[PDB]
RNA sequence: GGCACUAUGGGCGCAGCGUCAAUGACGCUGACGCUACAGGCCAGACAAGAAACACUUGUCUGAUAUAGUGCC
């Protein structure tokens, strides 16, 4: 577990823009096996983006990016490298680097993968999120428990923290994931559930914090009565 | 002409112990060329077969894969609750290389019904101009259930989404929320606002509910 | 395209030349000879090389692969 891959360079482009994202082995050196890129649409299964074999340089890639996309590694930075250009939407995953195992060892497994960056393609822009509460209600609770929640709305791209009470309070709780809707902003809310007893003997504040517009809001979470 | 790995069951519900078997099966030959991973929300795929029937490392004995011509399995002999997750077959035989489109393995629980928390908007979101309306349904199993939107009695539709959680790590149940969506026209133009819940766990649907401002 | 004929591997001499120094080396060129050993040349399969292709190496199977000279 001294093999390590470490990828970076996502974020967020443009249709028709470009990015390129890098994989950084630790480990082991990269000249001695072949690296695969294999992306993950939110919500969606692996799929299969390209790779480059070693000794060969050889370099092999989906239908679906096939000339858009070009796989290489710098074998004196011991690091891979995907050169994504004229991204359509569609290209909007989490992509992976992985190690191909050695023929001997773990056939044609892949053994080690990356960690994961973000890419998205939007023509939308960056955006804060609006946070309102969901006030607890009259609090009738014939169970002695009552809901209350943040609605964090608007918001673009993903994706958003949310803690409660700055980490603490962490029973209970439920964050949703977020939906896209209609405007192309998405939208989640998160709720946790607490004897209705403290309810107002303790005050309950969610932190949302949207490091992709750089908002770091905090809402405090209450009912208004007469 | 790319090989087609399709994979089934797409999702599964069993219990701790149960044997499982995830089949896929390559459209062409794909040799023993062929991998299985184990992936759990928002980590990595890890390696757990090799060359169709090998154990990668730190596999534990109760998994195993087998070929039979172009029918690939993997099989939990004994299923143990680390073993919840998502699970891809791969052919490594041609390029381009193809992934099944996974299965999805989740825990088997008694039945439990949800309790429902209906949320009007805020003063705040009303100074925005639009209004959003959130029902809350709680630990809740199994997945199934229907949220219905009335206004005034008058069922709604298109102008709600939802999104559910993954099962809980301390009881295995749900949650989901729906919110309605309208122009601040709209809600202050009708009364009362309903949110009809239909579940297994529930002998009658459980309505919860509120009319404007009710301080 | 077919058909013949020949030539094709290592060494070892023989000449002739180059190639660098400028005095020796070093090369090629020779259907130029010398020998017993053999191997080259080409295609396929398989194995290993940090190895899916490519590259290198090895084994196995087929004979192939070049030329040149005739004949059709």
């Amino acid at each position: 577990s001294e093999v390590q891959l470490v990828e970076s360079g996502g974020g967020l482009v443009q249709p028709g823009g470009s990015l390129r994202l890098s994989c950084a082995a630790s480990g082991f050196y990269i000249s001695y096996s072949s690296i695969h890129w294999v992306r993950q649409a939110p919500g969606k299964g692996l799929e299969w983006v390209a790779s480059i074999s070693p000794y060969s340089g050889s370099t092999y890639y989906a239908d679906s990016v096939k000339g858009r996309f070009t796989i290489s590694a710098d074998t004196s930075k011991n690091t891979a490298y995907l050169q994504m250009n004229s991204l359509r939407a569609e290209d909007t995953a989490v992509y992976y680097c992985a190690r191909q195992g050695y023929r001997r060892r773990s056939g044609r497994g892949f053994d080690y993968w990356g960690q994961g960056t973000l890419v998205t393609v939007s023509s939308a822009s960056t955006k804060g999120p609006s946070v309102f509460p969901l006030a607890p209600s009259s609090k009738s609770t014939s169970g002695g428990t009552a809901a209350l929640g943040c609605l964090v709305k608007d918001y673009f791209p993903e994706p958003v923290t949310v803690s409660w009470n700055s980490g603490a309070l962490t029973s209970g709780v439920h964050t949703f994931p977020a939906v896209l809707q209609s405007s192309g902003l998405y939208s989640l809310s998160s709720v946790v559930t607490v004897p209705s007893s403290s309810l107002g003997t303790q005050t309950y504040i969610c932190n949302v914090n949207h490091k992709p517009s750089n908002t770091k809001v905090d809402k405090k979470v209450e009912p208004k009565s007469c | 002409s790319d090989i087609q790995m399709t994979q089934s069951p797409s999702s599964l519900s069993a219990s701790v112990g149960d044997r499982v078997t995830i089949t896929c099966r390559a459209s062409q030959s794909v040799s023993s060329a062929v991998a299985w991973y184990q992936q759990k929300p928002g980590k990595a795929p890890k390696l757990l077969i090799y060359s169709a029937s090998s154990l990668y490392s730190g596999v534990p004995s109760r998994f195993s894969g087998s070929r039979s011509g172009t029918d690939f399995t993997l099989t939990i002999s004994s299923l143990q609750p680390e073993d919840f997750a998502t699970y891809y077959c791969q052919q490594s035989y041609s390029f381009p290389s193809t992934f099944g489109q996974g299965t999805k393995v989740e825990i088997k629980r008694t039945v439990a019904a949800p309790s429902v928390f209906i949320f009007p908007p805020s003063d705040e979101q009303l100074k925005s101009g639009t209004a959003s309306v959130v029902c809350l349904l709680n630990n809740f199993y199994p997945r199934e259930a229907k949220v219905q939107w009335k206004v005034d009695n008058a069922l709604q539709s298109g102008n709600s989404q939802e999104s559910v959680t993954e099962q809980d790590s301390k009881d295995s149940t749900y949650s989901l929320s729906s919110t309605l969506t309208l122009s601040k026209a709209d809600y202050e133009k009708h009364k009362v606002y309903a949110c009809e819940v239909t579940h297994q766990g529930l002998s009658s649907p459980v309505t919860k509910s509120f009319n404007r401002g009710e301080c």
